[PDB]
């Protein structure tokens, strides 16, 4: 939340974002796919000497379908892909104690902590 | 009861994807600029640092919701420039060439229609809000894309490479998907392209008029405000304490007697906090099923032609538009359905000569002298032959097979 | 971890060693200390509880759509779009992993392509002719009926195609012949 001033040490190539005041990256014009989110359209990367580099990420190479009111596209060859999934399904039973967590192994503190109706319960 | 005439008919459906992102300090929020609250402050091992690393952990999860939404074509389309789908007409959904913000009519009337100083006070106390990573100039290329994929490759770019075919084709692979032939369309191709652009006259309508249909999207918003306004208004308290503001009271009180109030303050001010992260923490739950079943639908509905009942809108499913909505999706469901139906008399079989015949696909039906054989779902009279039924057993054990004679439409040829 | 640093605070109290405030001092002014450590360790256990019930039902929602995932796309063919991989889902595989389970999709997907001219139907006689299960193209001069999948040309025949209406109202129908494979064996 700094307009670029409010910054109390500077130094060169200092780029502003609609996120806020970046300093230490150097603005380019390419755009490659996200690598480290800036935020509000802006990633950063480290590439080649070697630097750090902040960019407004692309989304994909553009292509126009050959469209014509008589043609189509009729493939010929096939592949067989085999993909992975992950998916977790469970995770570790873990049990606590208040006696032996709040008080420990002493006595004064559970007959002070009996005050407390049903909590522990 | 047989029908004899459709109608196509385009429904709208509203889904929340995400909500705003906010973050909170409790150096600013629970003792300001003061030193002393701090030093006491510290005595609570490591409340703060949980109650930081919840709302990260919400706001990152905020990011990966919209783009398991709309990022699932790896190639941004477009559409040609020579507009001719054979009468069918997109205008309306098709972005414009001419406003800065490239987003189409119906998304203009869409953010027209959501409301997103009230804001500098809860800035004042430490309180934040983070920009999205995807601007709206990105969330509409993509559904942009989306968009034009379907009306020039059908289904096929979402299982590969796209492939182009005509738009009056793939509107008969649809037909063929829902149990109709494909003669239907090429025969009254034109009076559907007049139902359903005129379907899409019906939408804009509905949502330039006076009426609450994205209100689901606004309580998001509404309760969201909600729980921030009161959050601010809960530094207003005394807590037990003679004063409700911090520095009047390290201004007029020796530490010894101070500490004590600057506790009570901590305490109520920390309760106060965490029942908001909690809050919090319950919503987004909320906000991340929805938004799971709004990937599923645009990855179902959308990328291909479903056959699941009354998941894609209201009858036969044939296709979807995608649209986004300021903080969500809206989807157009196109649909078809029977309009108009007639009473016929009907039979399992049919006896020839000892030789029961069924249906090969349809049904026998009858107009009171003769029988016929037509689809299920269309009104459509044809001769019964050979080459259209197939035999099995005799006529003994069918309940209520009928006499009548099959065509062959082989004899006559021969002579 | 974090529960177990909640032991190590003071939480207001003159230390934070339950034994140490209990062997030097004496009941009537042990009692408050020891209260403010109890209200303290309650609220650091609370949390942790809290936060688990909630985890607990993310963890449920995912092994629901563990357990959909392996009744369908495992002991079946889903025809669901983008629910058994990128592609046309073929079979799946289960395997286990520690706290979780792995699923290997096995999908079909066309390669290469080939552009050609398309028609709707194919008017002989003054009669339509519309293709059973498949779709009309040309290679430049001669018409065959294919398959949408996969490329495999086939000579239009009247066994293979079925007649609607005459060549009136379709839009872009186009001359061709059918061979009407009886005539010459009649001969
Ligand atoms: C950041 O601060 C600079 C300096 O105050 C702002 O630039 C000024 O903007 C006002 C607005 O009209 C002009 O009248 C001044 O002439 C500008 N001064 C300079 C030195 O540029 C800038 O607008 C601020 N950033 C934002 C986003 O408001
Ligand atoms: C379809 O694709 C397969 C593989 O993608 C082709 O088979 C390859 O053929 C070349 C030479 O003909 C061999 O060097 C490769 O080893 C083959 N691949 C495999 C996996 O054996 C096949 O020729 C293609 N078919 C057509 C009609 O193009
Ligand atoms: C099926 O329904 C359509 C419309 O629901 C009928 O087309 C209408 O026909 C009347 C008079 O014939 C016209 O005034 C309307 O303008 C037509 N509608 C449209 C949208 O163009 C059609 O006639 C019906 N078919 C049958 C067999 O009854
Ligand atoms: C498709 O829809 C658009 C949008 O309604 C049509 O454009 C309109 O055309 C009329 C002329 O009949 C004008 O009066 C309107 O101002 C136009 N609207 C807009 C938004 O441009 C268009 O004619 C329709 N048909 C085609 C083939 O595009
Ligand atoms: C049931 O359908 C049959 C077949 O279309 C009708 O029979 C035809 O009726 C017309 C009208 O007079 C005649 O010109 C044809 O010669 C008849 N065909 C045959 C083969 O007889 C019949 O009239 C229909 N019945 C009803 C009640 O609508
Ligand atoms: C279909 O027609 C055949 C004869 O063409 C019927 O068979 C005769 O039906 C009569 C009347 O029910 C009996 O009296 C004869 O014994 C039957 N067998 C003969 C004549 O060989 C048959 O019943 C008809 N199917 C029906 C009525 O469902
Ligand atoms: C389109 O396909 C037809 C049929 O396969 C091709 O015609 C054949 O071409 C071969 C090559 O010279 C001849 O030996 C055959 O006698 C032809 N068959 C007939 C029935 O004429 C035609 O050449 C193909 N066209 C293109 C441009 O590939
Ligand atoms: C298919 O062929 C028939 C004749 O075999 C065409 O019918 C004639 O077309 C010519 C040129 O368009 C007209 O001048 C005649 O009046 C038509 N009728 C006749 C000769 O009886 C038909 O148009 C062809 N189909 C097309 C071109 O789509
Ligand atoms: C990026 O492009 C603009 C215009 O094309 C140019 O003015 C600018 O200098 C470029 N960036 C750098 C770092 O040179
Ligand atoms: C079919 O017959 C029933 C019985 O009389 C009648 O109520 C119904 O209206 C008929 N169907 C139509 C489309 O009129
Ligand atoms: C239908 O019910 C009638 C009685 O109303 C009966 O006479 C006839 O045999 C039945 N037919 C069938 C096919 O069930
Ligand atoms: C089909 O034709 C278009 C138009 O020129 C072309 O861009 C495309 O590459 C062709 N298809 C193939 C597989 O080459
Ligand atoms: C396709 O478009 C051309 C104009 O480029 C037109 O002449 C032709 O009749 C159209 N055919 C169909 C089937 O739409």
């Amino acid at each position: 939340d700094v307009n670029c001033w409010r910054v109390y040490s500077t130094g060169s190539n200092v780029f502003q974002t609609r996120a806020g005041c970046l300093i230490g990256a150097e603005h380019v014009n390419n755009s490659y796919e996200c690598d480290i989110p800036i935020g509000a359209g802006i990633c950063a990367s480290y590439q080649t000497s070697q630097s750090i580099i902040a960019y407004t990420m692309s989304l994909g190479a553009e292509n126009s379908v050959a469209y014509s009111n008589n043609s189509i596209a009729i493939p010929t060859n096939f592949t067989i892909s085999v993909t992975t999934e992950i998916l977790p399904v469970s995770m570790t039973k873990t049990s606590v104690d208040c006696t032996m967590y709040i008080c420990g192994d002493s006595t004064e503190c559970s007959n002070l902590l009996l005050q407390y109706g049903s909590f522990c319960t | 009861a047989i029908p004899t005439n459709f109608t196509i008919s385009v429904t709208t459906e509203i889904l929340p994807v995400s909500m705003t992102k906010t973050s909170v300090d409790c150096t600013m929020y629970i003792c300001g600029d003061s030193t002393e609250c701090s030093n006491l402050l510290l005595q609570y091992g490591s409340f703060c640092t949980q109650l930081n690393r919840a709302l990260t952990g919400i706001a990152v999860e905020q990011d990966k919701n919209t783009q398991e939404v709309f990022a699932q074509v790896k190639q941004i389309y477009k559409t040609p420039p020579i507009k001719d789908f054979g009468g069918f007409n997109f205008s309306q959904i098709l972005p414009d060439p001419s406003k800065p913000s490239k987003r189409s009519f119906i998304e203009d009337l869409l953010f027209n229609k959501v409301t997103l100083d009230l804001i500098c006070a809860q800035k004042f106390n430490g309180l934040t809000v983070l920009p999205p990573l995807l601007t709206d100039e990105m969330i509409a290329q993509y559904t942009s894309a989306l968009l034009a994929g379907t009306i020039t490759s059908g289904w096929t770019f979402g299982a590969g490479a796209a492939l182009q075919i005509p738009f009056a084709m793939q509107m008969a692979y649809r037909f063929n998907g829902i149990g109709v032939t494909q003669n239907v369309l090429y025969e009254n191709q034109k009076l559907i392209a007049n139902q359903f652009n005129s379907a899409i006259g019906k939408i804009q309508d509905s949502l330039s008029s006076t009426a609450s249909a994205l209100g689901k999207l606004q309580d998001v918003v509404n309760q969201n405000a909600q729980a921030l306004n009161t959050l601010v208004k809960q530094l207003s308290s005394n807590f037990g304490a003679i004063s409700s503001v911090l520095n009047d009271i390290l201004s007029r009180l020796d530490p010894p007697e101070a500490e004590v109030q600057i506790d009570r303050l901590i305490t109520g001010r920390l309760q106060s906090l965490q029942t908001y992260v909690t809050q919090q923490l319950i919503r987004a739950a909320e906000i991340r099923a929805s938004a799971n079943l709004a990937a599923t639908k645009m990855s179902e509905c959308v990328l291909g032609q479903s056959k699941r009942v009354d998941f894609c809108g209201k009858g036969y499913h044939l296709m979807s538009f995608p649209q986004s909505a300021p903080h969500g999706v809206v989807f157009l469901h196109v649909t078809y359905v029977p309009a108009q139906e007639k009473n016929f008399t009907t039979a399992p079989a049919i006896c020839h000569d000892g030789k029961a015949h069924f249906p090969r696909e349809g049904v026998f039906v009858s107009n009171g002298t003769h029988w016929f054989v037509t689809q299920r779902n269309f009104y459509e009279p044809q001769i019964i032959t050979t080459d259209n039924t197939f035999v099995s057993g005799n006529c003994d054990v069918v309940i209520g097979i009928v006499n009548n004679t099959v065509y062959d439409p082989l004899q006559p040829e021969l002579d």
